[PDB]
Formats: structure tokens, C-alpha cells, sequence
């Protein structure tokens, strides 16, 4: 199962 | 120009070293035409090489992004990996597009398995669009040119199934960028720029997100893909 | 490590580019010795072919390529070589057992010793600059002193038929990457990366271009004036 | 004649 981001860079 | 290729080229190699023959071959292919245009014979040769060159456990995750000068908008690929063979794949070219298995020991997770990582691979195709226009600003660079953004995540497991080590690293223009710590606390900024990113990552807890991943749920589903191969 | 040598090879081909053979196979001979401890054969066959290239190597021109080469321990080795029409015509190197410039072509074994001495004080003073110019650069990058790191500077001037000036140079390269360049202008830069850039501001709050301009349109076309001349018998 | 660089990087 894939990891998901959370804040951009 | 020659320098838009020699980015390609660096993204090759970092493809290639990550584990992802899929996107180190669009982009080799990207970068040849590109090379059979300007007619610089070390960048030609360069592209050939790279051309040429193409118990414990482990599932990656590799993610790409490829902005070119007629894209309206980039090009998003992300393939998964258990034990360095592909299982799962999205490319954001395709008529439509979603995640697919790669594997014959993957057609039997079912339809709400599917959907999910096929939403999880729409944000992401966002937040890699978000991210290339910010990275543009940090380095004061035009827009004109090829420019990559790249992502590994997952984890490694001893001979027992147990963790470890976490990862989470990115690469811009086929370069290290920002990296997270074995700690999965703490970031390592390659460069000015990335400075930028950790300072903010590091207020905002970011960090924090992706150890509940990587010891959580991909630990997780990489014990049950090793039982169901 | 594996790192450090394609530094060297990147520099190998920065020299090859800017027409510098001598300093490119030093770079290259360092790198052989590196590669062969480390026993990467890919490693070992990069090297092997850009020697290769190396074995296998009107409008008027002047070239004075300069190169630093920081190695394991322990000072940096400054290396400086000039060209007219592509030739060498002069060369100095701190590890020679006297470091001095020396005359490479026989029309220059004329020049008198107060020439000399002057040349070699410029050496002096660059090889400074090269080892402080180093320093400030690898805190730019936050790299390790222990690794190899090089630094190249490329400056002269192309003439047409009439032997004006058509274009005056004055570029830099780290570790074998283009940093930054004198735009064709002679009064403007451009940097390659975010290092570069901090130069950049600092250059152009001193007014470093002008002194760079006055050679190129000075000196730098008065001296290959005479030196075609006295290669023209 | 060489150039001589003025302000270090």
C-alpha cells in the first residue's frame, strides 16, 4: 500500500 | 538545451539506482531525442551508456513527476516494488489511469483495495505538481526547461520480517533533495534550497506522518504480499 | 570514494572542453589511482576511455585555463596554462621543484627576466586566491575537506581578421559543473546554481567585472598582439 | 600576460 504526502515542499 | 538533458540523465541514474526500470526508460527516451536534436556527441554517448546499463525483504514505493516545456502538465508515474519486483503500477498517460497489478499474486486484493490507491496516486499526482512549481521559485530557475521530481519510500526487513530501516528521500533535477533520518525524526537538506523545505516540514511535524506509515501499515502489507508470494 | 573520483572525471572533461590537456591528464592520472584502490570496475572503464580521448587528441585566439586540485592529505595543487591558437605558449605548476612560469613555444624564450617575474608573481597571488576561494566554496556546499575538490577558471579573448576583439571570457567551473561566467557583455554574470548566486551578489556589489573588462579589453589583446607577431617568423 | 583575480568566491 502506497505512502500518501502531507505538506508540499 | 544540453543542460535540460544532463538533468534528465542525473534522473535517469537515480532511477536506475532506486530500483525503477519503468521511469529510468521514459526518461532515457525523453533525454535521446532530446540529445539526437541538439547534436552534442558526449550527451549522445552518455544516453547510450545509460541505455546499456538498462533472507531479507524490502518494499519500495519509487514516484515520478517529469515536467516538460509542451506539458501543459507533467507526467506522473509511481511503481511498487516487493523484493525489487514490480507489483503494482500507475502512469497518469494512460487513457485510465489507476493503479494496476503488476503481479499475478495481486489480482486478488479487490475493488476497494484498488480505488484507494488509485485516490492515494491522484493526490500525489498534485501534491508533485505543487511541489515542482515551488521548487522553481527556491532555485530561481525558468520554467522553460525538463525538470523531475523523484520519491522512494518503504521500508527493509531483516530475516525475521522485522523492521529495519524506514525511508523517505526525494530527489530534484536527478539530485538528492531532502531526506528523512533513520530516526524517522529528523530530516537531512542536501542543499540550500532543501534548507527550505526541512525548516518547514520540521515545524509543521511532517515528520510524525510519515513514521506512522512506515512502521504502521507498510510493514503491514508487505508481510501480507510476502505470504501471498 | 566513488564520489570523489567523478569529481575528477567531470573535471577531466571541463578541461578537455576548455582545450587544456595538461591539466586533463593530471586530473585523470589522479583518478586512475583512486579507481584502482577502489576496484569499481564501471569506475575503472570511465577512466580507461576518457584516456582514450585524450591519446586521440584566420581567427586568432588567447586561453590561460587555471586549475586547484585539492587532494588527501597537504596544500592544494595550482596549475595554470596558456594557450594562443590552441598551442601552448606558457605554463606554471606549484609542484614543480621551483614553481615558476616557463616559456613553452620558442617564440617566447625572447621575453626578458622582467617578464618573468611578473608572470610568476600573478601565479603567486592566484594560488592564493585559489586555496581561499576553495575554502568559501566548500562551505557554500557544506562538504567534507576530506574529499577531492577541484576548481577551474578559463580567461582570454578571441580576435577576428582585423584582430579586434570579437569576444572577451572569464568563466569558473567546481568539482567539473559550470559556477559562474562573465556574460559576453563583459558587465554582467550568470551563476548556475544557489552557491553561485551568493558570488554573484558579491561581485556585482564590488564592481568585480570592471576589473575583468579593463584585461580582457586592455592588456589581454595587447600581449597576444605581440605574441602573433613574434610567432608570425 | 595572465589576468589576477581580485575578490575570492
Amino acid at each position: 500500500k502506497a505512502v500518501y504526502n502531507f505538506a508540499t515542499m | 538545451d544540453r543542460e535540460d538533458v544532463e538533468r534528465l540523465l542525473r534522473s535517469v541514474e537515480w532511477a536506475i539506482k532506486a530500483g525503477d526500470p519503468y521511469s529510468a526508460r521514459i526518461l532515457v527516451e525523453l533525454a535521446r531525442e532530446d540529445a539526437e536534436k541538439i547534436g552534442d556527441e558526449r550527451l549522445r554517448r552518455e544516453v547510450e551508456e545509460l541505455l546499456r546499463e538498462l533472507g531479507p525483504h524490502s518494499m519500495k514505493y519509487i514516484e515520478t513527476a517529469i515536467s516538460r516545456p509542451g506539458l501543459e502538465e507533467p507526467r506522473y508515474i509511481s511503481v511498487g516494488y516487493v523484493d525489487n519486483k514490480e507489483f503494482v503500477r500507475f502512469d497518469s498517460d494512460a487513457e485510465n489511469p489507476r493503479y494496476e497489478p503488476r503481479a499475478p499474486w495481486m489480482e486478488q486484493e479487490g475493488p476497494e483495495y484498488w480505488e484507494r490507491e488509485t485516490q492515494k496516486a491522484k493526490g500525489q499526482e498534485q501534491w508533485f505538481r505543487v511541489s515542482l512549481r515551488n521548487l522553481l521559485g527556491y532555485y530561481n530557475q525558468s520554467a522553460g526547461g525538463s525538470h523531475t521530481l523523484q520519491q522512494m519510500s518503504g521500508c527493509d526487513l531483516d530475516e525475521n520480517w522485522r523492521l529495519v530501516r524506514g525511508y523517505l528521500q526525494f530527489a530534484y533535477e536527478g539530485r538528492d533533495y531532502i531526506a528523512l533520518n533513520e530516526d524517522l525524526k529528523t530530516w537531512t537538506a542536501a542543499d540550500m534550497a532543501a534548507q527550505i523545505t526541512r525548516r518547514k516540514w520540521e515545524q509543521s511535524g511532517a515528520a510524525e506522518h510519515y513514521k506512522a506509515y512506515l512502521e504502521g501499515e507498510c510493514v503491514e502489507w508487505l508481510h501480507r504480499y510476502l505470504k501471498n508470494g
